């Protein structure tokens, strides 16, 4: 009676149906030590920060212990505010912001210095910067502060409030120049229309070096740079060639071969990757908080969500002694998170495609840190 | 519109004493009430704002509570600056009606009333009236009844009440009755009683007078 | 420190005007407003009306055409103007400030000026001595008294031996009969001071401006 | 009588002095409005969320109050659901958000009108990260438009404890390419505190120039760089010499500090200001509608703010469609909004630094 | 001096109590550690000449 | 703030030396110096001698070859030796510390510790009742008393039921002869507590740790 074998587990999920939902549920599947984890999710808008914070306060009185799901920009710091004051963890795939605290685990690893990291091995100058609304503020601000500090010069291009004629004229601006160095960072639902776009443009290719800073390079409809000048650069945590990750591989290929999943494959991404790797992080977790034997007390008899003042669930800093000790070798490699609550002890590969030549170029880390191969 | 009321209306303490006064609404004000103190003379000063609120110049003795319509005040320790008027002003729609009001007293040995009776004087007479006056002084509490006879008869014509407020220095009370009626109804009674009921005495008081 | 005073005439004949003045000091009347509030003996406090720091002045539902108000930021002076009076006037009035403290609270109030209308005429009061007629020394302290009967108007200053003599001075509230004021006073000295030495009752009328001194 | 909700800051004295002032200077007559004073925090969301549900728990009619830029969102979610008004002095926002009404007018495209006026092509711009990167943006598509050359560094991540060789390291980075010219765009605290370290560092001679990029271009401190030669210029919003607001300033400095907090001094923030003005704005939409004879009333009890589903009261709408009808004249000079609730038809003057002080040189407006 | 010294101007100026010395370390380690309500004045890194 | 404390053995045989502990606290010991000072019962005060902060130290011109002083910075104590003890060392000491205010002042001194030199014997106290013989209620208070005598040296702790007893507790100082103490302690208790309630008189004697329990 130090731990009952169905512990409730919250769920935000912008889709009804789509690739996460399926490895959400797969990484649940394999649930075979006790306790069980029950997830109660909410298919909801995330853009609005009322059904947000409606969810969070249901699933909070309902009688979650830890909440995985994700947020947007609109959603970056209400979500900290609320797991601040009611010391409940939330665990996001998301992209990562500058400030937060130890109860938010972000599990998508860093991407600026990464970025320094290659603009220092090629030794950059002058530059353009295309940044996505939505996620283009924490890492360009570093990569202005490394333009401040080592006399760079870049053309930071917005990606919402410029229309099509404003790609037109800034286009016509760089065809002005003998090289022409871009790095565009923003999500790939919207990078495959934002390269759909550039398509149309790049039928020379010659001095056109790209840099999308992204984690899915191979998830990346690279079939449009067929004969092309694509000097196209780009990052990846999970390749799926290593034997832990292709065991995982083959595990969720027979759980597909065996009665039936959800939407279908080939096209695969890395926040379902993140997703199984922070659910085998909350699995990990509950089996800690089992063989600690700490009881998991609860007195939510309809709890409310807002109340005066604040109410704090002491017993979930233990939670965070334990979402924070996690240490494997995942899909997405070393799990390990720091004392702030992000990825330390991580390793991103770097592979450079020009002409169907799929080269490796090296890997990046956080103590050796850029290393070629 | 909204009527405010206060069921306390003399409150008795002593010196150290925390005493409560509440307060009801006809509807909820959500707190936007204050507490005001009005001294014997008349002045009025203000003594807590926003019913949780001490203001600038009042002392940290005095404090408020309450919610919804009920509100209430309180005094951790009553001095002798504390014995006023406490009045309770709403402000939540236009006319501000403000409160009924209690008076605060100061608790004593409860004292048998001193009564004196006197007769009309010879010049009053020489008029064609006649008072006769009845003073019943050093008294605690307020709460007493006075009766009026003539020649044995009770009348209560003519019978006028004065209450004088509570002494700062015996804490005692003084009440005046005053009979006044014509030469011919004074001339054709002879003995003339005044009884003075008190809480300290079942039986009343009575001082008579012959003529 | 701020202390508002309130002024009036006291006596007013029947459908006719009636000036108060209210006077504050401590502070400054630019900056915050006024409000004058009736005050019934008996009865609950009503809010007459209101003005404001800018201008703008607001009074009751009921009585909105009998009430208005001025100001003289130099003097500190508060002017309520009330017409169309009737016998049911014989109130107190009130002036207090007005702050914003998360609340329209009244912070300083006046003391209030008691205004009587009334018909009648002045008339100077009539004083009548009472002594305890059996000479039976019951106590060391013997009461005498004054009346003062038929007076007119409310109310009038009575004192023994020009103040001097304060020792259980009993000096009680006047009634009105038929349009007439009856006040009683009464003064406690010593057995052997009655009547060795002289006890003299002393009262003022302001309406008339009477002084009658009554051994 | 009309109650509405107002939430502070923990620190926020001479706004809510302001406020003061003017709920007893436009108090109408046909009416009274109640405030429900909050001074709660202001970038903790859980708190302002407690807030919001408090005073929509007391079913108010509209809510006065800042927000942070960590809670912007929150407060554009919470006042478009519900359809409940949200008058702000804060900063502006990006996008059409409704049921949000500001005080604050553009920033950006002033900014850019005195540069193209100063004929420039090199600076540094030193910001803070504390109300949105608009302006950010906004300089960086100019400068992509206009092929500029902006040194863009936020100063907002330093601590106070060890604000003396990070400023020294940043403004020697600064020298190697020689930058002479820095345009500041910080709040009302970090302003003097950059303005203190590039004095005791020794930068305010004449050769360097420096932009305040506020609103309140003389809330700071200006006699510490007076006399140093660098002309400095910057944005005001609250002109002196109007009748009105020297007035304003007449009846303002002859309050008592006790009674208010941060009221006697010779000037005023903008913020009091805006307070000040949507104070009479506010006024203004209530007497409209107590002149239109239309009813709204009703009682304390609109409810959970967490209703599923939260149910919408459509006379609200027409309340934002008020606030629209709204054009008067305050502190801020003329007030006249647009159908999304921005500030249209405003003037605001250009203040240079003079020997003898600061000097007006023109004004700008939208319009031209 | 913490205001003209990172400005730039370089400065002169003589000094007659060496603070590197034995005695004088004692004595400041002697002196810092009064009480500024007995001894006013005495709170202080150094001491005027 | 600075205190200090003395202290010592209290009782020693003539002839022999004699060490003083005097533990300061609240200030520092390494620049201030320090003076101890002795105090006979009923006479003058004298200063015994003084030590500086920089290794000075003085005595008193009468017995400069009787006293030695010793500090400890780490511990804030000051030890005094004192040998050649005689039969009138029966007497009071105190430490104090020296500052300069236009004047060398004492400022912050001691408690004392009482040091009794005689070469008698350590003997346990006799405790003895004194009640007042007759029962006759003259009062609602009845006064009862113990009489310890017999006691080396001096003094004892007496109270009544271990401290609960504490309504009008006339203890009577001791009085040395023979060398042997006498001393008697009288309580107040009710007229009805007694005999009813148990009253006993508890005299700890700390030269031999005698407890001595009497009701
Ligand atoms: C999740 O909720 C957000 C918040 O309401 C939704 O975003 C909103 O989308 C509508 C689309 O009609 C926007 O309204 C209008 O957009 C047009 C675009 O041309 C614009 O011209 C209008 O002025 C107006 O803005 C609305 O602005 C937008 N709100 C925000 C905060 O972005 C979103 O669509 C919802 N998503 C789902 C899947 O339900
Ligand atoms: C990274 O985490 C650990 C803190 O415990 C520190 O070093 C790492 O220690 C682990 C021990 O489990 C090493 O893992 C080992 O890897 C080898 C293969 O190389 C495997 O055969 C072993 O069974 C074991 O799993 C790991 O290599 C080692 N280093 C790194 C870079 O992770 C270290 O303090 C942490 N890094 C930092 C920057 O603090
Ligand atoms: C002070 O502001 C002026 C802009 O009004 C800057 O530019 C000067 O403009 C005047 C025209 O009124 C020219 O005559 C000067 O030659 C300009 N200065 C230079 C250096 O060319 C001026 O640079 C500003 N001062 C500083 C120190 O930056
Ligand atoms: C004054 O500041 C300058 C900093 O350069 C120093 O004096 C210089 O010393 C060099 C040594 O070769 C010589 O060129 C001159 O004596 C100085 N330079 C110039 C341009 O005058 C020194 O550190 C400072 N203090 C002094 C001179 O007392
Ligand atoms: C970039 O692309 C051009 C295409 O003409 C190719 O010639 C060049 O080698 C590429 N550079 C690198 C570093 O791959
Ligand atoms: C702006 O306001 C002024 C002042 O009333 C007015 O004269 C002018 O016509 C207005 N302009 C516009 C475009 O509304």
């Amino acid at each position: 009676a130090n731990f009952p074998n169905n512990i409730q587990i919250g769920g935000l999920f912008p889709n009804q149906q789509s690739q996460e939902h399926a490895a959400f549920r797969f990484a649940l599947s394999q649930l075979t030590e006790p306790p069980k984890l029950l997830p109660q999710i909410d298919i909801v808008n995330i853009s609005d920060s009322f059904e947000m914070t409606y969810r969070f306060c249901s699933q909070f009185s309902k009688g979650v212990y830890a909440i995985f799901g994700f947020y947007e920009r609109r959603t970056v710091n209400m979500l900290t505010s609320f797991c601040g004051a009611l010391h409940v963890c939330f665990i996001t795939p998301s992209f990562p912001v500058d400030t937060s605290n130890q109860f938010v685990l972000q599990l998508r690893p860093e991407l600026q210095e990464a970025l320094i990291s290659i603009i220092d091995h090629y030794k950059w100058q002058t530059f353009v910067y295309i940044y996505d609304a939505d996620r283009g503020l924490s890492v360009l601000q570093r990569v202005l502060d490394t333009a401040a500090e080592k006399n760079w010069q870049v053309t930071a291009v917005n990606i919402l409030t410029t229309t099509e004629e404003g790609y037109r004229m800034l286009f016509q601006d760089l065809e002005k120049k003998k090289e022409r160095l871009v790095v565009v960072d923003c999500e790939s639902e919207r990078l495959n229309a934002i390269l759909g776009q550039i398509v149309k443009l790049e039928k020379n290719g010659i001095g056109y070096h790209y840099i999308l800073a992204n984690l899915g390079f191979m998830d990346i409809d690279l079939n449009k740079f067929k004969e092309s000048g694509a000097n196209v650069t780009g990052f990846q945590l999970v390749n799926y060639t290593d034997t832990i990750p292709a065991r995982i591989m083959q595990q969720w290929r027979t759980s597909d071969s065996r009665d039936h999943t959800r939407v279908d494959w080939k096209r695969p991404k890395y926040t379902s990757a993140l997703t199984y790797d922070g659910v085998k992080v909350m699995a990990e977790a509950f089996q800690s908080l089992r063989r600690q034997r700490i009881d998991i007390s609860r007195r939510g008899n309809a709890g409310d969500c807002l109340a005066n003042p604040a109410v704090p669930w002491g017993q979930g800093i233990d939670i965070q002694r334990a979402l924070q000790q996690v240490r494997f070798e995942g899909l997405t490699g070393n799990v390990q998170f720091n004392e702030k609550g992000r990825r330390t002890n991580y390793t991103l590969h770097v592979i450079e495609m020009k002409h169907d030549g799929i080269r490796k170029i090296g890997y990046w880390n956080e103590d050796d840190k850029f290393v070629p191969a | 519109e909204i009527q405010m009321t206060q069921t306390t209306s003399s409150l008795s303490a002593s010196l150290g004493d925390r005493v409560t006064i509440s307060c009801r609404a006809s509807q909820d004000i959500s707190n936007y009430l204050s507490w005001y103190q009005q001294k014997p003379d008349g002045t009025v000063k203000l003594l807590i704002y926003y019913t949780s609120r001490l203001h600038s110049g009042v002392p940290s003795r005095f404090s408020g509570s309450g919610s919804g319509i009920d509100y209430s005040l309180t005094i951790n320790n009553l001095e002798q600056e504390d014995f006023a008027t406490y009045f309770c002003q709403q402000g939540n729609t236009l006319p501000l009606t403000f409160g009924a009001g209690t008076k605060l007293e100061l608790k004593r040995a409860d004292a048998a009333p001193t009564v004196s009776i006197f007769p009309p004087s010879s010049e009053q007479l020489t008029s064609g009236g006649a008072s006769v006056v009845c003073f019943l002084n050093n008294f605690y509490p307020k709460d007493i009844n006075v009766k009026w006879k003539i020649d044995g008869s009770e009348r209560q014509n003519g019978v006028l009440n004065s209450w004088t407020d509570q002494d700062s220095k015996d804490s005692t009370y003084s009440m005046s009755s005053t009979l006044t009626l014509t030469k011919d109804e004074y001339e054709r009674h002879n003995s003339y009683t005044c009884e003075a009921t008190h809480k300290t005495s079942t039986s009343p008081i009575v001082k008579s007078f012959n003529r | 420190q701020a202390q508002l005073k309130e002024s009036g005439p006291g006596l007013v004949a029947p459908s006719q005007s009636l000036s108060i003045t209210c006077t504050v000091s401590g502070f400054s009347l630019t900056n915050y407003g006024v409000h004058w509030v009736r005050q019934p003996p008996g009865k609950g406090l009503e809010w007459l009306g209101v003005i404001w720091a800018g201008g703008s002045t607001n009074y009751n539902s009921a009585l909105m055409s009998r009430v208005s108000i001025s100001k003289d930021n130099s003097k500190s002076q508060v002017f309520l103007k009330m017409n169309s009076l009737q016998t049911d006037d014989t109130v107190m009035y009130y002036c207090a400030r007005e702050d914003y403290d998360y609340d329209w609270h009244f912070d300083v109030w006046g003391a209030g000026t008691t205004v009587t209308v009334s018909s009648a005429k002045t008339t100077p009061p009539s004083v009548y001595p009472l002594a305890p007629g059996s000479a039976a020394q019951t106590n060391s302290m013997v009461t005498l008294g004054c009346l003062v009967k038929g007076y007119f108007p409310e109310p009038v200053t009575v004192t023994w031996n020009s103040g001097s003599l304060s020792s259980g001075v009993h000096t009680f509230p006047a009634v009105l009969q038929s349009d007439l004021y009856t006040l009683s006073s009464s003064v406690t000295v010593p057995s052997s001071t009655w009547p060795s030495e002289t006890v003299t009752c002393n009262v003022a009328h302001p309406a008339s401006s009477t002084k009658v001194d009554k051994k | 009588s009309i109650q509405i909700g107002g939430l502070f800051p923990r620190g926020a004295d001479q706004e809510y002095s302001a406020f003061r002032v003017g709920m007893v200077q436009f108090s109408t007559s046909e009416f009274r409005l109640t405030p429900h004073i909050d001074n709660l925090e202001v970038a903790n969301s859980f708190a302002v969320t407690n807030a919001f549900c408090s005073q929509f728990s007391r079913g108010v009619y509209a809510i006065f109050g800042f927000y942070d830029k960590k809670s912007v969102n929150t407060i554009t979610s919470f006042c478009g659901t519900l359809h409940v008004s949200f008058i702000t002095p804060s900063f502006p926002t990006d996008g059409t958000h409704p049921f949000v009404i500001q005080m604050r007018p553009d920033l950006k495209g002033a900014l850019l009108s005195l540069i193209e006026y100063y004929q420039w092509d090199k600076f540094a711009y030193l910001y803070d990260s504390d109300r949105g990167l608009s302006t950010l943006q906004a300089v960086l598509d100019s400068a992509a438009e206009k092929k500029w050359q902006v040194t863009a560094i936020n100063v907002g991540n330093i601590n106070n404890d060890k604000k003396d060789e990070t400023y020294r390291s940043l403004f020697q980075d600064l020298e190697l390419k020689k930058e002479r010219r820095v345009i500041l765009d910080c709040e009302r605290d970090k302003v003097n505190d950059i303005v203190d370290q590039v004095i005791t560092i020794g930068k305010h001679v004449k050769g360097y120039h420096y932009i305040i990029a506020n609103l309140g271009f003389t809330d700071g401190d200006l006699l510490k760089i007076q006399f140093g030669g660098a002309n400095v210029s910057g944005f005001q919003i609250v002109d002196y010499d109007d009748s009105l607001v020297s007035k304003f300033i007449e009846r303002w400095s002859t309050l008592e500090e006790k009674e208010y907090p941060g009221a006697h001094t010779a000037t005023i923030k903008y913020t009091s200001a805006l307070t000040y003005d949507a104070v009479q704005v506010m006024t203004e939409a209530f007497r409209n509608l107590r002149k239109q004879r239309i009813e709204i009333s009703r009682r304390g009890n609109a409810g959970d703010c967490l209703a599923n589903p939260a149910v919408p009261w459509g006379q609200g709408v027409e309340i934002e469609r008020a606030l629209k009808q709204v054009q008067v004249e305050g502190l801020s000079g003329n007030i006249k909004f647009d159908q999304n609730g921005k500030r249209i038809n405003y003037t605001i003057n250009i203040m240079e630094l003079k020997t003898n002080g600061p000097r007006k040189i023109g004004y700008w407006s939208e319009v031209d």
